[PDB]
């Protein structure tokens, strides 16, 4: 027997193993995440041990079948995903020290609390104290206090955590034969061994900044636009032609700027779509949305939810004494067990999420014929954006009034459609620069490009000159404000939400059309449409057994990431924009600072 | 009609055999009424190759055999004439020429204890592809590399893999029962008939 032979015998024994491990291990967390009590967090703990150290084992076993004298590229995949050290590569005590790291940093970030002054006592947590602050709050002194204590005395916290914790895991990449850990994260794009569709690790970097400076010219209009409004609010404190304050962004980051919609919105008298009111007139309850979900795609030729499905999820909250994560999540246990777990309520919002989170459960009911080790996303970045373009059809006025919650009479003018793609924009194009600048920042930092000396200066240089945004108070090196993100202190790759992004409008922009949808891209639905539904079918259920490259090709017809269907889809906004700032000064100075 | 076809054994037992020891009983010298069998459980995925079913109670055969088991709803579909897999190939496979019916229905209650019911064993490997009618009981541990195995080992493997039946699985992975009918006459007078 050959060593391709033994290896398909080996993965053959592999899968039936895992598939049972890895159902207890989520059987198990499902009891706890839906009936949070102690016996439960033991029990989660315990399965979750058993399935952690049988792939350590099994890992261990697959690195004994050398990949070069494999030849069938399904059978090299599952076992390289398998033969994946990580942090098995490094000592047993630079493994011990890192893990050490790491859960004081997330325990750190998890429950530090900032006190107000002059009362020790008056204490908030970063959720719900401080971000109910940086959401709601007008006040500039209070969102700067919010802002600046918890970087002050949280992020601080982190800066030396933070220093060993890039030495570690450079550490760890490069005894994974990678060039950094910045490297080591971007090894999730690539592709080896495919003609016409390989793809190297560093052409990520090339693509991601290719793209990038196809979006300047739209957020830089959008961030003129939003200086000018914000300028009329707070006169004293914007520069007409300075960066924004980073702490008047609408989150406690400026991730997003969903929030600042209230300041901002073009035309202010004319009220948003909210079909809240009709699902209450209408007595609709949680399994209505969902019911109403799953008709949603079996009109484009999709499965119907599995009896399981109706019988084991939990659509509404326990109430009462049985508490639970309120967290909309959508869970694959295996062995044909899918299930979502929501506490749903009578909203618009959660309307969408159910569509959101039904479209995770179609992905996985897609690719479940694949073997275990392929069963996921073609990258980090498809499954999301899977999720993402079901809602952006169900919120569409012609969606909603083809199901009975917004009434026929009811008309859309190019008013409403600006108020509708502006805030779009403040959530998806406001995300792109603080996301890629993000990246870039850990980026440069895992190649060694930021020396320690130099991490806040590097940090705020790329907030004025990318983002677009000023450090309202001077922070020396003694701050670490990118680990005060939750996805910097707990070890996420960020790139993620750049990618699904650019990938979401491809989708949507390509499944449209096999719709045979006239007139703009963001009025569209692709409801009672089976070839869009055939064609999205053809990469749900590739998974992960053929290249990304491969896999977004059959939707959008492409090989590789587009920001085109992205700028199509803000076009309206982006010649309204232009229109608003021509007596306006587009771009930003950053020499400019809130305490110069 | 004094003497019924003993069917009220093979389709109302207790407990059936695993697929790779699959039970096989013998039904002669009686009246053979198959109408009675639609009474026996809600058949799922009844299906007769050489043999229309509606006139199942106007022929004539020397003997029957009842070949009963448990396997998975993925697995039902294996069990036909022709076909290859895991069950059609290294537990249990017809032959080419198969004459006679096969009989699957859900049992999700009777084999699901809800902490998994590990009392049904399934051939996983073998060293050649099974004959057709043919009970490979054998447990000696496989080899799969070139080196001696005389036990478990990181090449050698247990041939025989527990079913993990659970109530919670999908209509794809609860347990289905199957009797497969097989039906015979090579030269005796056939002492099964109908009514
Ligand atoms: C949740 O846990 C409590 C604590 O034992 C138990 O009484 C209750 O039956 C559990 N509920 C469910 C649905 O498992
Ligand atoms: C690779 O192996 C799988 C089984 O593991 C098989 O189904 C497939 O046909 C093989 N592909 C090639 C190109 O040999
Ligand atoms: C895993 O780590 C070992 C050393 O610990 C190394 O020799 C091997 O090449 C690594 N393999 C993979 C797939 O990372
Ligand atoms: C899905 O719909 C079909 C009818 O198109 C029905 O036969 C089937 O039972 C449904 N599935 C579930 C799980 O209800
Ligand atoms: C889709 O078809 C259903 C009937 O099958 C109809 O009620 C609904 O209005 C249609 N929606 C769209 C957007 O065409
Ligand atoms: C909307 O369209 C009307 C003409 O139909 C035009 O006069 C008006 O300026 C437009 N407004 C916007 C914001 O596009």
């Amino acid at each position: 027997s050959t060593i391709e032979e033994q290896a398909k015998t080996f993965l053959d024994k592999f899968n039936h193993e895992a598939e049972d491990l890895f159902y207890q291990s989520s059987l198990a967390s499902w009891n706890y995440n839906t009936n949070i009590t102690e016996e439960n967090v033991q029990n989660m703990n315990n399965a979750g041990d058993k399935w952690s150290a049988f792939l350590k084992e099994q890992s261990t076993l697959a690195q004994m079948y050398p990949l070069q004298e494999i030849q069938n590229l399904t059978v090299k995949l599952q076992l390289q995903a398998l033969q994946q050290n990580g942090s098995s590569v490094l000592s047993e005590d630079k493994s011990k020290r890192l893990n050490t790291i790491l859960n004081t940093m997330s325990t750190i970030y998890s429950t530090g609390k900032v006190c107000n002054p002059d009362n020790p006592q008056e204490c908030l947590l970063l959720e719900p104290g401080l971000n109910e602050i940086m959401a709601n709050s007008l006040d500039y002194n209070e969102r700067l206090w919010a802002w600046e204590s918890w970087r002050s005395e949280v992020g601080k916290q982190l800066r030396p955590l933070y220093e060993e914790y890039v030495v570690l895991k450079n550490e760890m990449a490069r005894a994974n034969h990678y060039e950094d850990y910045g490297d080591y994260w971007r090894g999730d794009y690539e592709v080896n061994g495919v003609d016409g569709y390989d793809y190297s690790r560093g052409q990520l970097i090339e693509d991601v900044e290719h793209t990038f400076e196809e979006i300047k010219p739209l957020y830089e209009h959008l961030h003129a636009y939003v200086r000018a409004k914000l300028m009329n609010a707070y006169p004293s404190y914007i520069s007409p032609i300075g960066c924004l304050p980073a702490h008047l962004l609408g989150d406690m980051w400026g991730r997003f700027w969903t929030n600042l919609y209230s300041l901002t919105v073009p035309f202010g008298q004319k009220p948003n779509i909210d079909v809240t009111d009709a699902m209450v007139d209408q007595a609709w309850d949680a399994q209505r949305i969902f019911k109403e979900a799953e008709k949603f795609f079996v009109s484009v030729g999709l499965p119907n939810m599995t009896q399981g499905f109706w019988e084991n999820s939990m659509l509404t909250d326990p109430g009462n004494v049985q508490k639970a994560v309120c967290h909309p999540t959508a869970w694959d246990l295996g062995k044909g067990d899918f299930r979502i777990l929501m506490c749903t309520k009578v909203t618009m919002d959660d309307f969408l999420t159910a569509h959101h989170e039904m479209g995770h459960i179609q992905y996985d009911m897609a690719y479940a014929a694949q073997p275990f080790l392929l069963r996921n996303g073609a990258n980090e970045g498809f499954h999301e954006a899977v999720g993402e373009i079901m809602s952006l059809s169900a919120a569409t006025p012609k969606h909603l009034k083809s199901i009975g919650l917004l009434s026929p009479d009811f008309q859309e003018d190019n008013e409403t459609e600006i108020n509708f793609l502006l805030k779009q924009a403040l959530t998806i194009v406001g995300t792109l620069p603080f996301t890629y600048m993000l990246e870039k920042w850990r980026w440069m930092v895992f190649k060694g490009e930021i020396p320690k000396d130099q991490w806040m200066k590097k940090w705020w240089e790329m907030k004025r000159e990318i983002v677009g945004v000023v450090e309202p108070v001077p922070h020396d090196e003694t701050y670490c404000d990118p680990a005060s993100l939750f996805h910097v202190s707990n070890d996420y790759s960020f790139i993620r939400y750049y990618t699904r992004t650019l990938y979401q409008f491809q989708f949507q922009e390509a499944l449209c059309q096999a719709a045979k949808h006239e007139g703009p891209l963001h009025k569209c639905d692709i409801s009672n449409s089976t070839e869009a539904g055939q064609k999205l079918f053809n990469m749900l259920r590739l998974g992960k057994s053929e290249p990304w490259t491969l896999a977004l090709e059959n939707v959008v017809g492409a090989k590789n990431m587009n920001v085109r269907p992205l700028l199509n889809y803000f076009e309206p906004l982006f010649t309204w924009l232009k229109d608003q700032n021509k007596n306006s000064f587009v771009g930003w100075s950053t020499d400019w600072s809130p305490y110069a | 009609v004094t003497n019924l076809c003993p069917f009220h054994e093979v389709f109302n037992a207790t407990r059936f055999a695993s697929v790779y020891a699959w039970n096989r009983t013998r039904i002669s010298n009686c009246v053979a009424d198959y109408s009675v069998l639609y009474n026996f459980a809600p058949f799922f995925a009844f299906k007769c190759y050489g043999v229309s079913p509606t006139k199942l109670n106007d022929l004539c055969f020397t003997n029957v055999y009842a070949d009963s088991f448990v396997i998975k709803g993925n697995e039902v579909s294996q069990i036909a004439p022709g076909q290859t897999g895991n069950i059609a190939d290294y537990n249990y496979k017809l032959p080419d020429d198969f004459t006679g019916c096969v009989i699957a229905w859900n049992s999700n209650k009777l084999d699901s204890k809800h902490s998994g019911n590990y009392d049904y064993w399934y051939r996983l490997f073998r060293k050649s592809k099974l004959k057709p009618f043919e009970r490979d009981i054998s447990t000696e541990i496989y080899q799969a590399g070139n080196k001696p195995c005389k036990g478990k080992g990181p090449n050698c493997y247990f041939p025989l893999q527990s079913y993990g039946f659970r109530p919670t699985y999908g209509v794809g992975h609860q347990p289905y029962r199957v009797v497969v009918l097989s039906f015979e006459l090579l030269h005796a007078p056939a002492t099964v008939c109908g009514p």
